[PDB]
């Protein structure tokens, strides 16, 4: 693409460059071009390429949230008409939204998980593939939006299978993916109870695999613990 | 306040 | 341009919608499409326009920053040698913003400035052009640096003599465009003395006026008026 | 700490 005259190895180096200025589109479009080298990403790598797209997704995200809510109050009874303004916004931000994450999907797809066989990068990348269906989900609204759920929902299943198979329970890949999927079954599948009981259970069973840890390992698993006990306490 | 994905 | 086909008064909305949604390119792309409809700016657009690029630059030039240390970092003896991408990646950064630069300045050139007849106007679009020559003088290294340098001055220089020729020496936009000159000289003029007696003289006449003033227009000069006297304790 | 401009 854009990237594919420079090499792998500058992309990753510039990708770093980018984190450290907080570019993250350029980031992100460093890391695309990484994967589109073809070759499998490392763990650094493929932490590289979730941190762009989830920081640049993350921005987007909360702006189509202030434009939602604003769009949402236009549509009250009281509320002055504005024209199409707030709605071809809010549209705008989302269809960026939408293409940052169906170009994660792409790079997902095209070939990331193909070629993930080892857990540690197979699960990473499915629950990248859940949480960009997930941020599909949270701007769809239209026929498509159950499918968006569902391929959300199949992606963190069957990252969860191979994880729960393959990786302690205090793995930090692990734990933030059943952190993210307990968000997803909380704030898209409707099913505040299965995100409860999933944040619960992934919590609890790191805690009696934290013991197994070196202190650096159990503070990344705590670290993603905290975040786990921090949905509980919202949510109940 | 919101929750936490990673 | 792309945005020749949007009403200036929804560009106008959506700049504020994107300025809501933080999305200052955005917002900084919907106001360059109101100023390119040709008409004046009113103060509050003026403003937009003002704060949707100079967050643009200021993301570009924070950015600047960081590569640019790195790239002293990796030039110090005893440093690696990592190959061109940080200097790459720099000027990368580097001709973003200068063509972000370029921008604002064609947009007071063509035709901003030559419309602006009132001191409200004229001194804020020459306080901006001051401004965004300054941040192609921070960048500047090449043979045209004191040419940028000079225009920077030249324009604070101009809307200087028409702040104090036109407006109170607590306007908010006089007061701004002496923090600004002040710091012009402390950083990119080598003038540390004439900063300090520009930030110096403009706060204390700026004092000497705080009392005919509003609650609201004290608290808008006051609020500048702190900016000059940060500097000064910085600087002095 | 960085010096301000407006
Ligand atoms: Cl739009
Ligand atoms: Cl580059
Ligand atoms: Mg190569
Ligand atoms: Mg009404
Ligand atoms: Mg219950
Ligand atoms: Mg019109
Ligand atoms: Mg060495
Ligand atoms: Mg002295």
């Amino acid at each position: 693409g854009a990237m594919g005259s420079m090499e792998r190895a500058s992309l990753i180096q510039k990708a770093k460059l980018a984190e450290q200025a907080e570019r993250y589109e350029d980031m992100a479009a460093f890391m695309k071009g990484a994967v589109e080298k073809g070759e499998e990403l490392s763990n650094e790598e493929r932490n590289l390429l979730s941190v762009a797209y989830k920081n640049v997704v993350g921005g987007q995200r909360a702006a189509w949230r202030v434009l939602s809510s604003i769009e949402q109050k236009s549509n009250e009874e009281g509320s002055e008409e504005k024209g199409p303004e707030v709605r071809e916004y809010r549209e705008k931000v989302e269809t960026e939204l939408q293409g940052v994450c169906d170009t994660v999907l792409g790079l997902l797809d095209s070939h990331l998980i193909k070629e993930a066989g080892d857990a540690e990068s197979r699960v990473f990348y499915l629950k990248m593939k859940g949480d960009y269906y997930r941020y599909l989900a949270e701007v769809a609204t239209g026929d498509d939006k159950k499918r968006i759920i569902d391929s959300a929902r199949s992606a963190y299943q069957e990252a969860m299978d191979i994880s729960k198979k393959e990786m302690p329970p205090t793995h930090p890949i692990r734990l933030g993916l059943a952190l993210n999927f307990s968000v997803f079954h909380y704030e898209i599948a409707n099913s505040p109870e299965e995100a409860i009981s999933l944040a619960k259970t992934t919590f609890d069973e790191a805690m009696a695999d934290l013991h197994t840890l070196s202190e650096d390992s159990y503070k990344d698993s705590t670290l993603i613990m905290q975040l786990l006990r921090d949905n509980l306490t919202l949510w109940t | 306040k919101r929750r936490k994905s990673v």
